């Protein structure tokens, strides 16, 4: 299957034997920024911009159920 | 008081050199092996009637692969066909250098060499031969 590393033979090109998936430490470490929470208390400025923002992403993701009920995007 | 234990001119019949050519050739880039059988008489003449290989090596001409228990297995079969035959030496084929022996091929020579004396090492080389003796 793809993305699965593999052996192929050194004298006669053939693929012989299969190894483990690669995945990377690096991506897992990045990963989870959200502690310490950052809120609208230490983070700011632009009171338009912060409110459209809360709008497009972050109701969005709670409110999901309505959006499928509705059948608008 | 010394013995012979010399390594006599190798007289190789019409049928086992096809053997080894053919053996070589289908064989190659992968480094193979498989035995020597045949009668030797006299201190002279050693007379290579047939080969047959003898499972064929993977990465080098490994120890792993010199087998007493292949050996074994196909001499006795050899017996109840009515032609008894003696295991006269070992061919090998490197394509990496013409007469050349891998590091890993001079061991597993010697397992050769303890069993008889008269075990020979003929090197084949599929890819620089158009003479088929060369």
């Amino acid at each position: 299957k793809p993305g699965d590393l593999v052996g192929v033979n050194k004298d006669s090109y053939l693929i012989l034997e299969t190894l483990p998936t690669e995945y990377d430490s690096r991506v897992k470490a990045m990963e989870v920024d959200e502690r310490p929470t950052e809120q609208y208390s230490d983070i700011g400025g632009l009171d338009k911009q912060i409110q459209e923002l809360v709008e497009a992403i972050v109701l969005p993701m709670n409110h999901k159920e309505k959006f499928e009920n509705l059948g608008i995007q | 008081a010394p013995a012979v234990d010399t390594a006599e001119q190798v007289y190789i019949s019409s049928l086992a050199l096809l053997k080894m050519l053919k053996h070589g050739r289908a064989g190659v880039p992968m480094e193979v092996m498989g035995l020597m059988l045949g009668e030797f008489v006299d201190d002279y003449t050693v007379r290579v009637i047939d080969v047959f290989a003898m499972p064929q090596s993977g990465t080098g001409v490994s120890v792993e692969a010199v087998d007493p228990v292949f050996q074994a297995k196909m001499l006795d079969m050899l017996k109840q066909t009515g032609r008894p035959e003696m295991v006269v030496g070992w061919y090998h084929s490197h394509p990496g250098f013409g007469c050349w022996l891998s590091g890993v091929d001079i061991n597993t020579q010697q397992s050769f060499e303890a069993l008889s004396e008269r075990a020979v090492a003929v090197v084949v080389d599929p890819i620089q031969s158009v003479k088929g003796k060369v």
